[PDB]
């Protein structure tokens, strides 16, 4: 178990760990998150009570070092930091603990949902999606655009997810225009997967951390990019077994995970429709379906 | 954007531009089998691609042979076409190359702009206007090379005839979509006004007969008429 301990909670927030969240008073005795389950990574995230505008957090892996929170009066947010002194850090964690200050990561025991969320997201590649390689910790906030959607302006603060355009050259082999733009086998399988993400637990990993920013930050591009990930299996027709059943169960626990109420923005019609109902791949992803229909009917 | 009646002049300014019109690239007749069921025969149509200010038609086409043992042909139909029109941008010198193409019907935008990968810089483009370019096929000349073709054929005419000489692009293009639109409502009556004198014929090398500028005001007069009748009719107005 870790801690990510926090210096004082001087103005009144919000604060999210994972999936979970708590209402911190202005100037309230707040000292941190205690019993974070070591093996995943983590997100740690803000919204201050007088700004219901930019949402903003961290991405961490307490294996990778001790970090902890500290508020900023002068950029005016609570900002993550790594204690290099290990003996001063055990020395303030332990004191806080003792006074009781810290609120324990509240995980049931029979539940998987953080796993199944973050299954195949590793910190390594989150950095790479995040450049800022002076600290092993990962800012993202509400605000943040892609690579892609600077294309269609400040590259230090950019989420440089995997660029996916159906009607590009990557996408279509000349020769093969109609082929290639109905079924994206090649593009999915050849271009993507063998290509450029190696293997399918990173590309399930982009598509799990690009879910999850649009879940907690309302991120914008984010959402678009989980969504054009999906619809680049679903519009394959050739898909390894393997990864089909996986997809069920990663889009499952998104669908289940998400907020009731916003199913209006984080939810596109169109690629949903098409990929429960049209797609190639229509009829392989069944609980995903069924979840869907049971609890967003609407938007079919 | 797409074309509507608000920006209909930039048709004839000099940007090099070409509507494009799918409608009789898959072209079937359907029958009765002997068992009584319903089946298709192709037959041999064309893709209409036309340069509205210079009156140059670029028809190619499509022999049935491209069918064969093709499955979902009214989708193919879309890609072949596009197919077809990439290569003739192709074939064409850099500065004979269109900086638009205009597709009459929008299911054409999406094979088109993926066969013009090439060539980001040329704008595809749908249009809101009602263009009558199908019925291209009741011009007789048109619909006689289409129908003899043995073999995949692109022909060259200028639609217009010689009309340039004396109109501008402008008045030349509504007079082909008068003359057009009237053919597609009826056929019958359309074609018999334009051949009713057979003292005006048609030019080896024109596909419309050589009115004066007098009698192509009949002419236009008589159709607008015909167009309107035609409409009373259909609604009971």
């Amino acid at each position: 178990m870790n801690t990510v301990p926090f210096t004082s909670a001087p103005i009144e927030v919000t604060i999210g760990i994972d999936q979970y969240s708590f209402n911190v008073k202005e100037n309230q005795p707040f000292h941190g998150i205690k019993d974070i389950p070591i093996g995943h990574v983590h997100v740690i995230h803000f919204q201050h009570a007088d700004n219901s505008s930019m949402r903003y957090g961290y991405w961490f892996d307490c294996r990778m070092g001790n970090f902890y929170i500290q508020y900023d009066p002068k950029d005016g947010l609570y900002k993550m930091m790594e204690e290099r002194d290990g003996a001063k850090f055990e020395n303030i964690v332990h004191n806080f603990k003792e006074r009781q200050m810290m609120v324990s990561y509240p995980k049931i025991d029979e539940d998987d949902t953080w796993y199944n969320l973050t299954e195949f997201v590793q910190m390594d590649k989150i950095r790479k999606i995040v450049r800022k390689d002076e600290n092993q910790f990962s800012y993202v906030d509400s605000s943040m655009t892609t690579v892609q959607e600077n294309e269609l302006s400040d590259p230090a603060h950019s989420l440089n997810y995997t660029v996916i355009n159906f009607k590009s050259r990557e996408a279509i082999r000349p020769g093969h225009e109609m082929e290639d733009f109905l079924d994206k086998s090649y593009y999915l399988n050849t271009v993507m997967l063998q290509g450029i993400f190696k293997n399918s637990s990173n590309y399930f990993g982009e598509l799990q951390f690009a879910f999850l920013n649009a879940m907690f930050f309302g991120n914008y591009g984010s959402s678009l990019q989980w969504h054009a990930m999906i619809e680049l299996i679903c519009s394959s027709a050739t898909v390894p077994k393997h990864m089909l059943d996986k997809l069920d169960e990663i889009l499952y626990y998104q669908i289940k995970t998400l907020p009731e109420q916003y199913s209006d923005i984080l939810l596109n019609e169109r690629v949903w429709n098409i990929c429960l109902y049209s797609s190639f791949q229509k009829n392989s992803l069944h609980n995903t379906e069924k979840i869907m229909e049971n609890k967003y009917p609407e938007l079919l | 954007g797409a074309m509507n009646s608000s920006n209909y002049a930039e048709l004839f300014n000099n940007d090099i531009k070409l509507f494009v019109d799918d409608t009789n690239v898959y072209r079937v007749t359907v029958h009765k089998t002997f068992e009584g069921n319903v089946a298709t025969k192709a037959i041999n149509g064309c893709i209409f691609t036309l340069n509205p200010k210079t009156g140059h038609l670029f028809l190619k086409i499509i022999h049935t042979s491209v069918w064969a043992g093709q499955k979902r042909l009214s989708q193919l139909a879309k890609w072949k076409t596009a197919e077809e029109v990439s290569a003739l941008v192709r074939s064409l010198p850099k500065e004979e190359q269109p900086k638009q193409i205009i597709v009459t019907r929008k299911a054409m935008l999406d094979p088109l702009e993926v066969h013009m990968l090439d060539f980001p810089n040329i704008a595809i483009r749908p249009t809101e206007l009602r263009l009558p370019f199908s019925a291209a096929m009741s011009i007789d000349k048109l619909s006689d090379v289409v129908m003899k073709a043995t073999e995949p054929q692109m022909v060259l005419f200028n639609i217009y005839d010689d009309w340039l000489d004396r109109i501008s692009s402008y008045t030349a293009f509504s007079r082909l979509t008068l003359l057009l639109r009237a053919l597609k409502t009826n056929e019958e009556s359309a074609k018999m006004i334009l051949l009713s004198d057979p003292t005006i014929t048609i030019k080896s090398y024109h596909l419309w007969p050589s009115f004066t500028d007098e009698q192509w005001i009949t002419i236009e007069s008589q159709m607008r008429d015909l167009i309107l009748t035609e409409y009373g009719r259909k609604y009971n107005v």
